[PDB]
């Protein structure tokens, strides 16, 4: 919908408070973790590939936080 | 320490009356007066504001006095009209508020 | 004396070898201007006009249906047809149904079926445009004098309204007993009109990218349209729905309001009820002071007895201010006012309203002075009456230079490469500074475009790693420094 | 314009809440104060707020027994007077000040409410 | 916003088709279609990243896809 | 048959009443009387003085 | 001189005008109409029904 595409990046800020601004700050982060309580299983397989998947520890963790991001995300 | 005023003033058409407003340093001298001219049963109509400053639409036989710690309304001709009560406001830092000078009444002779 | 009490205050001292200097002035901020040998003048920008505005889009954010019409074809007959598929004012859909002798064919197999029903829009957002010649900015000059009239008011009794336009962008501003201020605007280079939208929804309106809003996922009319009648991607406020295979249905989506505000976030919202008024955004101007004088430089110290009638109040710049008033004999004078140590040795601070005097007698003048970290003391007068008063500053210069430093770089944060045009004087260094900003905010945007701010914060950990982990010290520096400027702008984005 | 609400007639120990409509232009950009005058006696400040900002500021004799408060989206100013005796009867009025601190000047009144507490 | 958490993964699916089944089958994909369109600055700094960071083509590409599709996502 | 009701949500909503009390700085927070009641959704945020 | 009371903190309270609510196992929470009102303190927790 509408409501995914929310005018984020689009560089006209100002240092003035943009629409529901407060709120959107950290409805994400939010929303990413009230995913991961809800579905631990998911977590459990995701760190389990990032680790088989990556050799080095900053790309296993990076690729665990990035499935666990867009795991909700594409929902 | 707190606004004082005479309680009446006389006076005759064709006259000058001047109107004394005496407070202590915290409200008078230290702040903007403010003189009203209030009619009976009628709201208060603001004279003057800040010091001797007549408000726009105001005639000039309406002037203002402004003393070290006390300060005076006075009145360049007199009439029928001018007979009414007269307050002083004044901020008090001290009292943390706004004091009203207590009431003038002008009593116009010519009966 | 109007940005006394605003928390964005900005000072700028001094002038060019022209007597000009480049400012850019934002909404919420306030800048006050300092010269050597000038009146202290405080700019406020407390407006921004876009006048006649075009359509170019109306979105609708509610819709009904009606007219519901179904045709379908007997199995292996092909596709039905309708009258209404035609019709622009009419949402179709194309489907499979289950026929035989049952339903009324002959043949058992996918029949294909189409339902048609009539769109309506109950709701819309008008994405008005303006064009960038429309824009008009109202500044406020109020001169820093330390008549009682001007202390922080948001009024214009005493304040100078100059309005600025991309046509006539050089204007003055007169200002009585200080000369005349000359302000040299661009307002072209300052928002960038032309690639916005003034999207007005019900009684909120916001300013959106113009790419953002023609990519809206809701039905839309060019805004040449006057009934309608022939929305865009109707298909977007509807559904159709087929469960299993024996009926064909369609249904509208609800109104899309909320969908909108949350899609919204990020927007700065602005008014467009009584005229497109956008408190939001930044002017550039130089301003111009050759012919600016301060009142009363021929004037006699007063030679008298003042009166503090409000305490000295500290703001929230380091700054101080003091109201007194003044009982001695010659009305308009100097006020002696000087800010030294408790010898009276030295002088500490300088004052800020700058040349104070009595214009009248019993007419309280309230002096702004910027007095030194820890001990000092305001005097005021001379010698027969003189009135020392004491005070303290709780900050420290260090954490000065540090607060100026971050103020520096918020700056940078928000106008991006017109940061270099703040409080400028030409110089070759900010010239540099400014090409090298504008190339380098250049890769920037073009790599960091429509990514939210935890995008960026992840982002800059990722690339102050690799650097960190980099063999090359230059290629490491470099990375280091990327991630880290990448870090405080996802940090301070309101992304 | 500023309008203020009809006469009312009170009991002792009773409340009294008075309003007073303004425009959106004096709502949002000045301040609204309260003033009561007893019968045959001058002028008593009780009160004021800044609609914008509202915390309301009161004098020290009504201190605890007064309560001033802004509808923003009315664009009302009222006003709740508790413990209401003989002595609280007077006429109310609702004045119109700039919202600085050092300026005092009810430049625009209310034609003022009148409490009572007897019969009329 | 509640459009941000939907009803999908919660294994309630029968033969029935669902509400919005047609209409977001593909609407994520295209979603992101659109974003890396609209912002190939971003794809190319991704591909760079993944790149580098990535020792094997699988890392590299899989950091490239999840980088993309959680850039609009969080977005 | 015989349903039972687990949660309202609402989707649509209205505002009035909108009332504003400030405390000026270092002397704490402002209070309304309006806080006291849960129809009353409330912000707490600080504002140049 | 002239102070100003930041904060007023209760050093001792009186609970009257009790009252309780349950709602049946995996049906929702309980409603009070004095949890609308915030002079009333309030606590959900689980019984055995
Ligand atoms: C829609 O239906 C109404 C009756 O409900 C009819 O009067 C009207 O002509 C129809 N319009 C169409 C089919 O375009
Ligand atoms: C809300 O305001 C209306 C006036 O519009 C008033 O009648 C009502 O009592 C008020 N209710 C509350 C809870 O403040
Ligand atoms: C509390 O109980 C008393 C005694 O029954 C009653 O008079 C009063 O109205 C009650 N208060 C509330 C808020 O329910």
């Amino acid at each position: 919908s509408v409501a995914l595409v929310p005018h984020v990046g689009m560089g006209l800020e100002t240092r003035t408070e943009t629409w529901m601004s407060s709120e959107g700050a950290w409805k994400h982060a939010q929303r990413i973790e009230t995913w991961v309580l809800r579905h631990p299983g998911f977590t459990i397989m995701a760190a389990i590939l990032a680790y088989t998947i990556g050799t080095t520890y900053f790309q296993r963790v990076l690729i665990f936080i990035l499935l666990t991001a867009v795991a909700p995300s594409m929902t | 320490s707190v606004l004082t005023q005479p309680p009446s003033a006389s006076g005759t058409p064709g006259q000058r009356v001047t109107i004394s407003c005496s407070g202590s340093s915290s409200n008078v001298g230290s702040n903007y007066v403010y003189w009203y001219q209030q009619l009976p049963g009628t709201a208060p109509k603001l004279l003057i504001y800040r010091n001797n400053r007549r408000p726009s639409g105001v005639p000039d036989r309406f002037s203002g006095s402004k003393s070290g710690t006390s300060a005076s309304l006075a009145i360049s001709g007199l009439r029928s009209e001018d007979e009414a009560d007269y307050y002083c406001a004044t901020w008090d830092d001290s009292l943390s508020g706004l004091v009203f000078g207590g009431g003038t009444k002008l009593t116009v002779l010519g009966q | 004396m109007r940005c006394i009490g605003i928390s964005n205050r900005d000072f700028v001292e001094g002038v060019s070898g022209g007597s000009w200097v480049d400012i850019v002035l934002e909404h919420g901020s306030c800048v006050t201007t300092m010269a050597k040998n000038k009146p202290t003048l405080d700019f406020e920008l407390i407006k921004t006009e876009a006048k006649h505005p075009a359509t170019l889009r109306k979105y609708c954010i509610e819709a009904k249906l009606t007219n519901t019409t179904t045709a379908s074809r007997c199995p292996t007959q092909g596709e039905p047809s309708l009258n209404e598929e035609q019709d622009k004012r009419f949402v179709c859909k194309h489907s499979m149904v289950d026929r035989g002798w049952g339903n009324g064919c002959g043949l058992f197999g996918k029949g294909g079926i189409v339902t048609c029903a009539m769109f309506t829009c109950k709701k819309n957002m008008e994405g008005k445009i303006v064009q960038p010649e429309n824009l008009e900015y109202t500044i406020v000059i109020t001169p820093h004098s330390g008549e009682e009239n001007a202390v922080g008011n948001d009024t214009g009794k005493h304040g100078k309204e100059i309005k600025v336009t991309p046509q006539s962008s050089i204007t003055e501003a007169e200002l009585t007993g200080y000369g005349t201020v000359t302000m040299e605007c661009s307002p072209r280079t300052g928002l960038d009109f032309n690639e916005m939208v003034l999207l007005q929804m019900e009684n909120k309106a916001w300013l959106v990218h113009r790419q953002w809003f023609l990519d809206l996922p809701l039905p839309w009319l060019p805004g040449a349209d006057t009934q309608g009648s022939n929305w865009i991607q109707k298909e977007t406020l509807v559904t159709f729905k087929n469960p299993h295979a024996k009926k064909q249905d369609v249904v509208v989506l609800g109104s899309q309001e909320g969908a909108m505000h949350t899609a919204l976030t990020g927007a700065t919202e602005i008014q467009m009820s009584s005229g497109n008024l956008l408190f939001t955004g930044h002017l550039k101007c130089r301003l111009r002071m050759d012919k600016l004088q301060l009142k009363g430089m021929s004037y006699s110290m007063c030679t008298g007895k003042f009166k503090v009638v409000k305490e000295i109040a500290e703001t929230q710049h380091g700054t101080i201010v003091i109201r007194v008033q003044y009982e001695g004999d010659g009305s308009p004078c100097k006020i002696p006012f000087e800010i030294m140590d408790l010898e009276k040795r030295h002088v500490l601070g300088r004052l800020i309203t700058v040349n104070p005097i009595v214009t009248e007698k019993d007419s309280p003048v309230n002096i702004e002075a910027e007095p030194p970290f820890g001990d000092s003391y305001i005097i005021i007068g001379v010698e027969p009456g003189q009135l020392k008063l004491s005070w303290f500053k709780k900050g420290s210069s260090i954490g000065q230079m540090f607060e100026t430093t971050m103020r520096g770089a918020k700056r940078m944060a928000i106008l991006g490469d017109t940061a270099w045009d703040f409080g400028s004087l030409g110089g070759v260094f900010t010239s540099i500074g400014k090409a090298l900003h504008q190339v380098f905010g250049a890769i920037y945007g073009a790599a960091f475009s429509g990514v939210s701010w935890t995008m960026k914060i992840l982002i800059g950990v990722v690339i102050t790693w690799i650097g960190m982990n980099s063999r090359s010290t230059s290629l490491s520096v470099s990375l280091v420094l990327v991630g880290v400027v990448t870090l405080y702008l996802g940090v301070m984005v309101q992304a | 314009q500023l309008v203020e609400s009809g006469a009312e007639v009170k009991k002792p120990g009773s409340s009294v809440k008075v309003s007073c409509k303004a425009s959106g232009g004096t709502f949002n950009n000045y301040a609204i104060s309260w003033v009561r005058q007893a019968p045959g006696q001058g002028l008593e400040w009780m009160g004021g707020i800044i609609p914008i900002f509202g915390g309301a500021n009161y004098a020290q004799k009504f201190q605890g027994r007064v309560t001033i408060t802004a509808d923003r989206s009315t664009s009302t100013v009222y006003m709740e007077l508790s413990g209401l005796r003989s002595e609280d009867t007077a006429v109310y009025y609702c004045a119109r000040r700039p919202q600085s601190i050092f300026d005092w000047n009810f430049d625009l009144w209310g034609r003022g409410t009148l409490v009572t507490v007897s019969s009329a």
